[PDB]
């Protein structure tokens, strides 16, 4: 598969070419503008990993439980029988919820055991 | 045992999103110095089971692409010799080199006193126009004042015949952290959820081929004739028809021309036409008979699909206005052509080795785009100048009414500029990848 | 700032002879120019005159038929065929320019086409002239 | 066909005279193309005044001219021995051609 | 035991710094393409326990945005007609429609041969100009050979008739990595700590005001008459003064002008004033008279907190120069309005309806700001002109002196752009976060 | 509290927007050079961060006790009555030493105690 | 040392510089031209890095051999007998080699093991 | 045994890279207003054992100095006052002045129709020019006719007597990412390996010194004379020569001349030469003989090492073309000079004080860059200036091809400009920094 090609997929699947969708993010006045906004992007999403303790990390397992109500759904469902811009359809109203509660109890919450346990 | 938050990184999902494309190449208008070479290789996914919905009319890429080609030709003009200088009182009179009678009043001979090498110096000088190009401005004072078209409006600018308007096919490529989506459905409606999708990253080249009531040079439908509009009962809007035949047209301005030149001012050269030998005709268009007649049946077979059975169906002439909208327009080697359609939408239609001629007249003069902020002057071919071209699409009006599914009379439009363009760009559409997603599972 | 006027010979009555005037220090090319005749004891006598490029040449009814102007831009010399030559005819021949130039209007000077000057309609250069003789 | 002129004319030194000259429409009243010329006798003739009034440079303060209907008149004032010379009136026609008068002989006693 | 060193990333500590601004708008001369869209939330943050020192006149927000209204100046101006082909001279009379003793020989009846949209021809043309607009030579032969005053220097350039000059405010917002720190406390003027202190992105819109005395439009005090300075002892200095108290004045042009247009070049238009229908009258400004000794009392006692106590003060007009610096110099509609403010500083204050009428010339040839690279014309307005506005303060000076340092004296002048904004501009100062730094604790 | 919220609090007590503050150091021509220069601004930090060894780490520890001729204060005299913006400017002309030091004491050691695992 | 202090020593010994080199590598329209060019090159190379499993690690250590047909010398030559612009010259041709096994056969078999530790 | 794959970040490694460099300042064309600072300390580091090999001509810091220096010259020149309305006939006449045997017909006193301030007025007046700068029209009638060189061609613009032309040296810095690689061998000839190196982030200054066939300002040879050449056998290349001692060169106008000025039109002003105080003497220049002898013999002497042994050498003037490649131009003072050099390549070596004065040539019109898009007027100079400067170098043609091949004769050469930056841009080289690397070791 190449760009996107896990699409179509399953999300189980598509998890295992996540490092190809990673390769292809970063390649008279507009050719600047469009170099700037790539780079915006991306670093946009790579400081918002970096907040969550996941810098450098492809897939993050936190320590935060969630409202199971933002998708009555099983996980089998959830893996095996459907793709990633359908799980993304599914629970749009629920990403700024979710990262905040990343920030707050991950590394905002996490480093504070950090120093305390420093002993 | 409950469960948890799970970051993926690097998901493959979509946003709809608008952002700027690179221009890419495969002295020009089009194809300038900031415009890039493609990799030929395009990464397709080989249509995967994704099914996107999207569609014409709404893809704010034409909106972009057509910015950016309004900035290319006033780019490319920018330095250039202005023609303020000519905005004098102009003596014609009959030009005598054996005009025809279907030519009688089509060119006109003026006298007229211009600046030169030196300030303090004016040299009478004389110059041939079509009559399209200038105006007469005294029946009083006598009858033999005129003036360029354009003088008392924007100023009209003219030099760089170096540089060319081959419409060389230009690609857009997408920024990084974005992808183009294109759709291989043959059978596409232009709207609805095309079920045949693959990703570009750069779309394959259009050429810029600028006309009003036939598109030329452009894709051509490969299974069917098709139709496209963004509503079909709206008799406002422009009805786009793909053909799946080209349509050949041979082309010509029969007459051999003499190229003059002569200086206005410091290094300011200005070309005009000079003597045209040889005996005067009128410049002309053909179509093959029989193949226009295809052409039309199989229209009014697509047209009567998106309609009721055995609807009648008429071709006629358009409304008049300013002579863009009334006729077909084309520029070739710089000229600018404006023909008649007459030959092509006259019969009507029933339930149940020849040509065309289109005579043409020409333009020196011209309003490049519906804005009259500025004005150009096309110089003048040397020699006898032929073209041959494809017609690829028509654009049609629907009449404001039409009665009990008879005399459904279809006339060319044109009026808009950016459907030239959304006949090829009607295939792609653009969208922001969105690598960072949550899906919950089971872990530590 | 000179007209050398030449070919003044003698001819027999019906017989045509060409006169030359070798112009110079003139951009002669860019006036008009006439030629005139003066029988002894007679009066000036307008022949014919002749524009740049000769597009407008115009002769005395007296003349008429008999007489043609041309002219050479480059060698600078203007010429006039006579042709069944009178007694009548004989006089001295003198070559005259067309004074002119550019016409000072509106602030800037205008020229003809090819930069040739204007007619202000009044001859300025004279020549020293040469007899034409018809014999008997 | 020729512009009306006197024969001659005369007066004595250092007095002021004029010679006329008498055409139709077609010069003096259809145009200022109308201009005078000395001729030396032996020698090709120079003009003295060009339309109506003009002083070609080098010709004296002392030559003028002035026009009235048909009639063309040159003034000479405070003849010398150096005005014994012919004088002719001319025009520029309407018909483009040079209409010259017939030649005024000046007498200065 | 020992302490180790430590890093703490996402640190609240900021830095003095200059950076430049965002623009936001709420077409004009400032509300242009290249602005933001409306900042929607002005989320507006309130510090606990942070006091900092403000100084005004050191405040760089000052300077980028003097450079941006020049710059926007330039934008619009540029692609306009330009007034080089009217610098002829011209035959000047007094013209004449019941003009009373006081405005006899101010407006004059002039004409002139114009090009026009042929430059072969010529016409000869009417208009009218105000004196302060024209210049006569005296020596040469007769005074009816005026000339523009302007035609010595830049080309006097102005047209572009549908660009409003109209001030709209316009917003500053920070880049990314800078915040804007507002201050709360009422009763600050310029200098020293503001123990009340908040955050936001984007400022509030400041009007872009142009004047030369009475600053117009702008905030008002809330508690108390303000008055601000770089230096309260020196003579070299500006006092800024803010008023509590708005008070409004009356402004106009009671003129029923007609205006006429013609065509100089191609499409290059020129606008002048024609007849004026109905008689002529003097321009002025009321000012309610009581409410403006209000205002200079409420001035006074504050004077007496920075000045000793039973001191005799008296106010005079400008010194003089040209209008710019002698009238109070504003714009209205487009209009350039000189009025004479001798009538609000003809009075004296001591140790322990009625209106106020004042005069006001017109001129349409202005040059902006005090550069004179540069010239621009004032298009002619039709019909009468009628002006509302707020005085918010005042710019005033002090006279350089007095025996035994008493009867202090003040006088308005001294009015330079970059004055004016600091009165908006003072509230706010822009710092650098600087997220990373050390604090040493026990760690391993 | 929001974004400076925590400006005017103790060290301290202001440790607990540490995510707050990150997240908003992220968002004619002169417009573009800003957004470059926020760009160039924020990965100066990012850099020296990971030279440290504290990429996505909102609080680090190193191998470095601190040198005391800096600042004569004790542990909680600082920490629970300074602020931040106090602080850096008690001890602002120290901050060069300490990052170089910190640069190379930590991890040219580490990187070398780290190779030898190999043997 | 200084930026290249060791350019011309030996591998091993460049090994103390790594922590120079990497300093200078950060920080009207050529100069944005240079400067985002500069920030691209950087990111590129972050990417990298943390695709390959280095989240600021100036050294990392990968699960990776190398294909023996690379290179026919020991580590004692590698180390002391070689610098790296001679290095580099001599393994030229495999960079892209190398590369998509550092992504591919790190990653892919790193998560479909680690998520099973989770468990 | 098992060995496995580790990844090194901030790897010692290069790559040849084409990117561009900055500015350095500490007006003029090039250390503008819009120029970046300099760097007060650079950091020049060795290279223990770094061996790199390079090559000049392949240098693209050559290309980037040129199209810089080109758009700094535009930069400067676009907002001056345009010389087309001075494009009139000139009435030539004699000088009344004491000329010398060598200046008669190098002068001319040009009559002139002008304009004024206000278009209505005209105004005759006269400027001296040299006859360089002045074109017969008409030699047959008139005898009199005559207009600047070129007013048929692009326009002549310059007016900015604000900006000088001083040759400022401009330090180079490259951008983060890359590195300067600087050569400190003093043999090498620009072709190979240079044993001792070591990097900048930025290089000295280099002055932007105009010439053609010797090289003036340059950076000295220390060790030797070096000559340089992309072929040696190669006769249509130019060869540097680059000398390891200066040679001193006074060069003068001894014409104490006045600057008179007229107001052309609306701001546009326009200054040329009106009186000449004192009588009319040829510019010339001073070489010291001795000094020349010396220099050329050491040049000879490496000649003769480039080349055989026992080869008579020699020098000869240069063959033709315009005087841009006939003789020593350079700047002085943003004055223009064509000096002869005649007296200086002229001589015969084997293998078996005093001055050397040329005259010089005044040019006031001037087609700089050889581009034919363009001319600039320089303005004059007031009073009687001197120019000081060193030669550092010389541009040689060899003439290629002799019988029993002997006796090389070499002429001056140098017509074009890339090559004379060569002489300070040899010693650099741009290298992209390559932080990653991968090596095997013994880990897992
Ligand atoms: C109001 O104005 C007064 C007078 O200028 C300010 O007092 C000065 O404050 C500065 C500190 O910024 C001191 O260095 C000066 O010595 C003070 N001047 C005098 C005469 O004492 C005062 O700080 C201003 N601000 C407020 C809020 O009142
Ligand atoms: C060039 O010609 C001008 C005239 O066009 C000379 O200026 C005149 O100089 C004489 C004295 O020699 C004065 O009497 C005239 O009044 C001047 N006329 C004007 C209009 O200024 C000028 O000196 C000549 N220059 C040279 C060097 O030949
Ligand atoms: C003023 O208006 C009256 C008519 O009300 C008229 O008779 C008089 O002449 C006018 N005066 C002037 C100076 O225009
Ligand atoms: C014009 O007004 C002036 C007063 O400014 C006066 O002196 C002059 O006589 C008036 N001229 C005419 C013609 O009314
Ligand atoms: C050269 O290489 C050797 C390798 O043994 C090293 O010791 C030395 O430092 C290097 N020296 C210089 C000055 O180049
Ligand atoms: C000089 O150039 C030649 C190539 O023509 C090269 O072989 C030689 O090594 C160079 N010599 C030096 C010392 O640079």
């Amino acid at each position: 598969l190449g760009f996107l090609g896990a699409a179509g997929s399953t999300m189980g699947a598509a998890s295992m070419t996540l490092t190809v969708q990673a390769r292809n993010l970063l390649s008279g006045i507009k050719q600047l503008q469009a170099r700037v906004l790539a780079v915006e992007h991306y670093l946009r999403d790579q400081q918002l990993l970096g907040i969550w303790g996941c810098s450098g990390k492809l897939i993050c397992c936190t320590n935060v439980p969630w409202n199971s109500s933002w998708s009555n759904r099983n996980l089998s469902e959830i893996w095996d029988n459907m793709t990633w811009l359908q799980w993304d359809k599914e629970i749009s109203n629920y990403t700024q919820i979710i990262y905040g509660l990343l920030e707050e109890s991950q590394n905002q919450q996490e480093k504070n055991e950090q120093d305390l346990l420093a002993l | 045992e409950n469960l948890w938050v799970t970051v993926y990184y690097g998901v493959p999902v979509w946003k709809d999103a608008e952002t700027t494309l690179f221009c890419a190449s495969d002295h020009n208008v089009w194809a300038t110095h900031a415009c890039v070479p493609t990799d030929p290789n395009p990464q397709e996914i080989h249509l995967e089971n994704v099914t996107e919905e999207f569609n014409m009319w709404k893809n704010n890429m034409v909106e972009q692409m057509h910015e950016d080609i309004i900035s290319l030709w006033d780019q490319s003009l920018k330095p250039c010799v202005k023609l303020t200088p000519l905005c004098v009182t102009l003596q014609c009179t009959n030009v005598t080199n054996n005009i025809t009678d279907d030519m009688r009043g089509e060119l006109k001979n003026c006298s007229f006193n211009a600046t030169t090498e030196l300030r303090n110096k004016r040299v009478k000088r004389y110059s041939l126009f079509y009559r399209l190009d200038i105006v007469q401005i005294d029946s009083n004072r006598a009858k033999s004042h005129y003036r360029l078209i354009n003088c008392n409006t924007s100023a009209i600018t003219q030099a760089c015949p170096k540089v060319s308007f081959e419409p060389i096919p230009i690609h857009y490529c997408a920024p990084a952290g974005f992808a183009i989506l294109k759709c291989k459905d043959k059978k596409f409606n232009g709207t609805g959820p095309c079920p045949s999708v693959s990703t570009v990253q750069c779309t394959h080249g259009i050429k810029p081929v600028v006309s009003t009531q036939l598109l030329l040079n452009g894709s051509l439908a490969e299974e069917e004739v098709i139709i496209r509009s963004e509503n079909i009962t709206n008799n406002a809007k422009n009805i786009l028809v793909q053909l799946n035949t080209p349509v050949q047209i041979n082309c010509t301005r029969p007459n051999n021309n003499t190229v003059k030149s002569i200086r206005i001012g410091p290094g300011q050269a200005f070309y005009y036409t000079g003597d045209i030998i040889g005996d005067i005709r009128q410049a002309h268009c053909n179509v093959s008979k029989a193949t226009w007649n295809e052409t039309l049946g199989k229209v009014v077979k697509q047209l009567r699909k998106h309609f009721g059975n055995n609807t009648i169906i008429r071709f006629a002439q358009s409304s008049g206005g300013d002579l863009e909208v009334t006729t077909h327009s084309f520029n070739c080697g710089g000229e600018f052509f404006y023909c008649n359609t007459s030959g092509l939408f006259n019969s009507t239609w029933i339930s149940n080795n020849d040509s065309i001629t289109l005579p043409c007249r020409i333009k020196q003069i011209i309003n490049m785009w519906q804005r009259i902020g500025q004005a150009m002057y096309a110089p003048p071919i040397q020699g006898v100048i032929r073209c041959v071209s494809n017609i690829t699409g028509l654009i049609l009006t629907r009449d404001g009414g039409s009665t009990n599914s008879t005399t459904e009379t279809f006339r060319p439009g044109g009026g808009d500029m950016r459907d030239n363009w959304r006949s090829e760009l009607y295939k792609y559409k653009v969208v922001k990848i969105e690598p960072l997603g949550v899906a919950p599972t089971r872990c530590k | 700032v000179q007209l050398v006027e030449s070919g003044g010979g003698v001819v027999q009555p019906g017989r045509s002879l060409r006169l030359s005037c070798a112009a110079s220090g003139f951009t002669f090319s860019s006036y008009g120019m006439h030629w005139v005749r003066q029988a002894p004891g007679k009066g000036l006598e307008w022949v014919a005159v002749i524009s740049y490029d000769g597009s407008n040449k115009y002769y005395a009814d007296s003349v008429k038929g008999r007489f043609t102007i041309s002219r050479d831009n480059s060698k600078n010399t203007l010429y006039l065929q006579m042709n069944s030559l009178r007694a009548e005819d004989t006089a001295v021949y003198y070559c005259a320019r067309e004074a002119g130039g550019p016409d000072y209007r509106n602030g800037y000077n205008y020229y003809d086409f090819w930069s040739g000057y204007y007619y202000y309609y009044y001859m300025d250069v004279w020549g020293k002239g040469t007899t034409v003789t018809v014999s008997s | 066909s020729a512009l009306t002129q006197p024969a001659s004319v005369s007066g004595s030194p250092g007095q002021s005279i004029t010679i006329s000259c008498t055409g139709t429409s077609s010069d003096v009243g259809g145009y200022n193309y109308v201009s005078w010329y000395q001729q030396h006798p032996g020698k090709a003739p120079k003009l003295m005044i060009y339309e109506v009034s003009n002083r070609p440079s080098g010709v004296s303060n002392r030559f003028s001219g002035s026009k009235s209907g048909n009639t063309a008149s040159l003034t000479i004032s405070g003849l010398q021995a150096e005005d014994e010379a012919d004088y002719y009136c001319s025009s520029y026609t309407s018909s483009s051609t040079v209409v010259f008068g017939g030649g005024t002989k000046l007498t200065v006693l």
